[PDB]
């Protein structure tokens, strides 16, 4: 019973009937505006350096930076249900969903090739439910919600182009840089090097 | 208390139980009132709703004409009904809409009729303009001089 | 992008058989090599077809 | 001045690539600005020797 | 109705052994004691874990609204004058509202006013502060839930 | 469970108002705002087959006989057509309304009876082979819901007065009113028994009311609550499980309630309903519930 | 690129009184007024003596600022953007030369559809550190005024021949013998020169604020406005946050309370965590120095 440094806390934990300001480890109250990305450390592992790596990537993105994933394999004997080539009914639906996924932007560019043959027509005027998430009293008049009548402008056939299309601007960044998995750098000799 | 929080689409059918318990725990701080209200894409919640076209219509024309309508909100502080806007109209009026006769009937205003198309240049059915208000609206006694100097103060600029 | 139709065909041959000679000689040198050095190998091969073309 | 690009030099960092953060805190520190010295700097100064 | 000091955990990261008050909250110390016996939280995990606020702990289902107890899905609760939430490794009852309490904890990582305003303690961690704050560093998301599995492996109601 | 975790039935181009299940419970047909009622094979993959044209008006309400081979459906033009559920062809229809027809119920067991209710205030009784109205009630009120009893002595009308009342068949005359609800009831539907009448209302609330030869008098025997109204203004029907054992309800929050039967606990409350509900069916030998709705879609809920 | 996206993000003075709103949708409309790269032009009706008023930028330059597409308005706050920046940080940096805008215009625009299309990309780990000064100047009720007719410019020179049944106001145009008239679109946009802002922050440096003791060390606070309903055992309890508390001498004569703490820092904060905004038992607490 007294607290007043983090050396009495022998393996932490801050007693709750003290009623002081006392914590354990360095939770300052005034931790600065840090930009470093938090060392984070998987569930058993080691502290995952796989995070400087993965920049720009999301969280489900699969790269390799570890030399665990160099090392080959082993013979796996035989006809092993963990090598197979999935299902056959599931390559039939991931089929069938590429296709479908595919064929929708074949359309959207086929319906440049003729712009009007048959010119469009539009009315599916819809409705859009909205709840403006910055409620006030006064500021919607008085709910939570508000719905919204939503119709599709109707476009003049008889319209150019209205916008110039033909500026261009140098290629961005591409993604995050992968590390290279390399091996140990096969060693050059000097007679190779001169022949 | 058997579900996810959110995830979406469930493939099996959902016990009221199974899906409608509250989340256990405290709120974080961590979030402001665009944070923590459930919203889709930067500045609320927007789904598809699919009103009647004629009652939707209907109450819009109702406030834009009166200044008042019903909630269209899905539950809200949970109860069968309640008005929106200016309340005090609503009861007074017994909350009538555009579409329905009308409680009040007084005051109308005047306007010329020569509805019979024979007498040229005499002639306007629906074009008659009203016989109080009338055209050109030149301003007043000092709002023209103060628009000379607020003019005058432009053209002392470029 | 243009296609090579009647005035572009040399032009286009002469422009694949560099390319192609770039990357076999990025493959077929050794790991410990400097990286340089694809230009004279390039004007070698000019030199070559040139004496050729000479006999 | 009658130009599209160009003026952009000066102005500000002009393809600018944010360095890339993380593990280790960066935000306080910072750099010096070079001495002007305006009375003995010339053109050929900046560039350094033929 | 048996009084066992300080319960053994065996989570993924290491072991944590949490030091509990049994004057203060006597029945959520026999209800945890009890559920840590009869193997309830022997592969339950961290479900909920927000940087240097807490981590929530404890749920068969793991979803953050599952859970029960031994008096059954609900008992009153404990808040005494003495216990206040202020500094890390104190370990505590998860809430749903006034007196509704299920079977899950959370060991509290920051001084805190609304926690004490509106949560009961349990009581705090003794042994294993390093392994605490090697939870509070695991990648979350949107709502705040890890990547991987943080998992209790086992459980002892030791001494 | 059968072959029925929740599909999804699709078709129609207007509000879906009422959608009953087949007496067998193989196959099934529905019917709304867009003048069509689908038949669709409930087993297998839920395809329709047979569709039933021939209404000038909104199909709102839509029976099954007990056999179920015989399909009567009320328009809101005031003529109702009857259509067999084989070969699906207007057989018999009745004329009587000077208004729109809001509902309509067959009775079941004895010689075939069908009522029905109109925004004229009045609520007749058809003979199906007599091609005239047998016995006419004049109300003053709209009237928006009716049923008969099981023995086919009294007819159950609900109206905008707040209040259901009870025709005698025999006398002629109001038998009995019932008092509890504070606004228009929408939607009424007896028991498998005869034994409750179950209402959804305006005045936001769900009553089971008993009627017997020995009633207590004050029959408010249960109320159950969730099921909200709004300015639609959308007819709201309820219905009872086979068993008698739930009850469920549309409303134009987009939300399935389902109370259990003797505690009146919301045993389900199912979305995935875009448009407001305007009718929940029971299968009558599984746990598969079908939900209509302004959105135009059906789902097949199983339990 | 085009834009191409579904309803706007608007603010609630902008899209009007009305819960019943009619908008018309248009694919590519116009240009942005500083991205200038087409977008998706919703177009509505505020109320019923309005403007017509129409979205102005796109959603990518929304969501790099957080405002809304009309008014060019905080969400959240309602502010100007050089006001809010003034509350916060200004670590964007949002290049304003042609080119350099448009390649991190594409870049931040790749970085937007390289994610989920739903938060501030760059504003939300500085917009969760806030309630800053801006917080005790938004606006409660919506400003309506703004979605109003123009000044009819006929009338200006006395020549409206429409009268009455111009839509268009006939009142006075604003002196521009003023600094609150020059006002660009993109001087507005990138939180540079703007003068609304100026007023703000100017008012904003008015407003009261926690005070430095008058000697050094003094942890002693000076409270009024306690009152006789309160309980002396919470104040503890609301203040043990900052540490083990020091002195707390009471008076109730005077309804003030003054206390006392290990550290100046402690008190420091106590003040700023404390002034001008603290209340507890529904009754508001006021401190100073000495
Ligand atoms: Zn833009
Ligand atoms: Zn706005
Ligand atoms: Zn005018």
């Amino acid at each position: 019973w007294i607290p007043r440094l983090l050396e009495d806390f022998g393996d932490g934990g801050a007693f709750p009937e003290i009623h002081v300001a006392q914590y354990p480890l360095d939770m300052g109250r005034k931790k600065k505006m840090s930009n470093a990305l938090a060392i984070q450390v998987d569930s058993e592992g080691k502290i995952k350096y796989d995070a400087i790596a993965r920049q720009g990537q999301s969280k489900d993105k699969v790269i390799y930076s570890k030399y665990t994933d160099l090392v080959p394999k082993e013979v796996m004997n035989a006809d092993d249900p963990d090598l197979q080539r999935p299902d056959e009914e599931a390559i039939k639906e991931i089929t069938e969903k590429t296709r479908v996924a595919l064929e929708k932007s074949v359309s959207q560019k086929v319906a440049a090739a003729m712009p009007v043959r048959a010119a469009d027509k539009l009315a599916p005027a819809q409705y859009i439910r909205y709840t403006p998430s910055q409620q006030g009293v006064a500021f919607n008049s008085g709910a939570k919600q508000r719905v919204i009548r939503m119709v599709e402008m109707q476009k003049d056939p008889m319209e150019p182009p209205r916008f110039k299309i033909n500026k261009k601007i140098p290629r961005g960044p591409p993604s995050p840089p992968a590390p290279v998995m390399h091996s140990p750098s096969r060693k050059m000799t000097v007679k190779e090097q001169q022949e | 208390v058997h579900l996810d929080p959110a995830v979406k689409e469930v493939q099996y059918n959902p016990t009221y139980e199974t899906m409608f318990a509250p989340e256990f725990g405290p709120e974080n701080p961590f979030r402001t009132q665009q944070m923590a209200a459930p919203r889709n894409m930067l500045s609320g919640y927007a789904e598809p709703a699919h009103i009647n076209d004629f009652m939707f219509e209907q109450q819009r024309r109702t406030f834009a004409t009166y200044g008042y309508a019903l909630d269209p909100s899905l539950d809200n502080h949970q109860v069968s009904a309640k008005y929106i806007g200016s309340v005090e109209e609503a009861e007074k009026n017994q909350g009538l809409t555009v579409f329905e006769t009308g409680q009040k009937k007084t005051e109308k205003r005047k306007k010329f009729k020569e509805n019979d198309a024979s007498n040229i240049d005499g002639f306007l059915g629906p074009w008659a303009k009203y016989v109080d208000e009338k055209d050109v609206a030149k301003p007043s006694e000092e709002e023209q001089k103060e628009l000379d100097e607020i003019t005058a103060k432009r053209q002392k600029k470029g | 992008a243009k296609t090579v139709t009647k005035q572009r065909v040399e032009s286009h041959f002469d422009l694949e058989l560099r390319a192609a000679v770039m990357h076999d000689i990025l493959d077929m040198m050794p790991e410990g090599i400097k990286q340089n050095k694809a230009r004279t190998i390039l004007q070698h091969l000019s030199e070559a077809w040139r004496c050729w073309k000479a006999n | 001045r009658k130009r599209k690009r160009g003026v952009d030099y000066n102005a500000e960092i002009p393809f600018e690539k944010k360095p890339a953060l993380g593990f280790y805190d960066t935000s306080e520190e910072n750099y010096q600005a070079l001495d002007a010295d305006f009375r003995k700097l010339r053109q050929q100064d900046l560039d350094g020797e033929l | 109705s048996w009084q066992p000091p300080n319960v053994y955990l065996e989570t993924s990261m290491g072991i944590i052994v949490l030091e509990l008050y049994w004057k203060h909250a006597p029945k959520t110390c026999k209800n945890f004691a009890e559920l840590a016996r009869r193997g309830y939280y022997n592969g339950t995990k961290f479900h909920r874990i927000i940087k240097d606020f807490m981590i929530q702990g404890g749920d068969p289902t793991g979803t953050g609204r599952g859970g029960a107890s031994i008096y059954g899905k609900q008992f009153e609760d404990e808040l005494h004058p003495d216990l206040k939430f202020t500094g890390a490794g104190i370990l505590a009852m998860a809430n749903a509202g006034p007196d509704t309490n299920g079977s899950q904890f959370f060991v509290t990582l920051a001084p805190t006013q609304w926690l004490d305003g509106k949560h009961t303690i349990f009581g705090r961690v003794c042994q294993g502060i390093g392994m605490v704050n090697r939870v509070g560093m695991v990648e979350t998301n949107s709502q705040d839930r890890p990547v991987d599995d943080v998992k209790i492996i086992k459980a002892y109601p030791s001494g | 469970s059968l072959q029925a975790p929740i599909m999804l039935l699709s078709g129609h181009e207007g509000e879906v108002y009422c959608c009953k299940f087949h007496p067998n419970g193989s196959t099934l047909a529905s019917a709304g705002f867009d003048r069509l009622i689908l038949l669709w094979n409930v087993y297998g993959d839920c395809d329709n087959y047979a569709t039933l044209k021939g209404h000038s008006g909104a199909v709102m309400e839509l029976h099954y006989n007990t056999d179920g081979s015989m399909l009567f459906s009320a328009s809101t033009d005031k003529t109702v057509a009857v259509w067999d559920s084989e070969t699906g062809e207007r057989v018999k229809r009745l004329k009587g309304h000077t208004s729109f027809v809001n509902s309509c119920y067959p009775a079941r067991r004895g010689p075939q009876l069908v009522c029905t209710g109109s925004d004229d205030g009045t609520v007749k009784l058809w003979d199906i082979r007599k091609k005239a109205a047998i016995q006419t009630f004049q109300n003053t009120y709209q009237v928006l819901a009716v049923t008969f009893n099981d023995t086919s002595d009294q007819i159950i009308s609900g109206g905008i007065d707040n209040d259901i009342k009870v025709w005698d068949l025999r006398q002629n005359k109001l038998t009995y009113t019932m008092r509890g609800h504070a606004d228009s009831v929408t939607g009424l539907s007896l028991s498998s028994e005869g034994s409750y009448l179950l209402s959804n209302a305006m005045d936001n609330t769900v009553r089971v009311w008993d009627v017997r030869p020995f009633a207590p008098k004050e029959r408010c025997v249960k109320i159950f609550q969730g099921n909200v109204h709004n300015f639609e203004k959308n007819l709201l029907r309820c219905s009872w499980s086979p068993d008698g054992s739930k009850i469920a309800a549309g409303s134009a929050d987009r939300f399935v309630y389902v109370w259990d039967t003797t505690s009146r606990r919301i045993l389900y409350k199912l979305p995935g309903h875009a448009g407001s509900i305007n009718e929940v069916a029971f299968h009558p030998d599984e746990p598969i519930i079908i939900s209509a709705s302004s959105d135009k879609r059906l789902y097949m809920g199983e339990i | 690129n085009w834009e191409d996206a579904d309803f706007p993000i608007l603010c609630q003075t902008c899209l009007g009184e009305n819960p019943y709103i009619r908008m018309t949708k248009e694919k590519y409309g116009k240009e942005c007024k500083i991205c200038a790269r087409p977008f998706t032009v919703f177009r509505w009706c505020p109320g019923v003596r309005m403007r017509f008023k129409k979205t102005e930028v796109c959603q990518t330059c929304s969501k790099l600022k957080n405002v809304c597409q009309t008014c060019l308005l905080d969400l959240e706050y309602g502010l100007p953007i050089q006001v809010r920046d003034a509350g916060l940080s200004f670590k964007d940096d949002m290049p304003k030369s042609d080119v350099n805008k448009e390649y991190y215009t594409q870049n931040m625009e790749r970085e937007i559809s390289n994610s989920d299309g739903t938060r501030p990309v760059g504003m939300l780990g500085k917009a969760t550190s806030t309630s800053d000064m801006l917080l005790k100047l938004a606006r409660t009720t919506p400003y309506y005024k703004r979605n109003r007719p123009h000044i009819c410019s006929f009338w200006v020179k006395g020549e409206c021949k429409r009268g009455e049944e111009c839509p268009y106001r006939h009142e006075k145009p604003t002196d521009p013998d003023d600094p609150l008239a020059d006002q660009n679109i993109k001087d507005r946009y990138y939180g540079i020169n703007d003068p609304v802002a100026d007023k703000l922050l100017k008012r904003a440096s008015t407003m009261p604020r926690l005070d430095p003791p008058e000697d050094k060390t003094i942890t002693t606070l000076y409270v009024g406005g306690l009152g006789d309903t309160i309980t002396e055992t919470d104040l503890r309890n609301h203040f043990y946050q900052f540490g083990e508390i020091r002195t707390i001498t009471v008076v109730q004569r005077q309804q003030c309370a003054f206390i006392q703490f290990a550290t100046r820092q402690a008190a420091e904060v106590a003040a700023e965590k404390s002034f001008n905004k603290l209340i507890v038992n529904g009754r508001r607490l006021n401190v100073k120095w000495g």
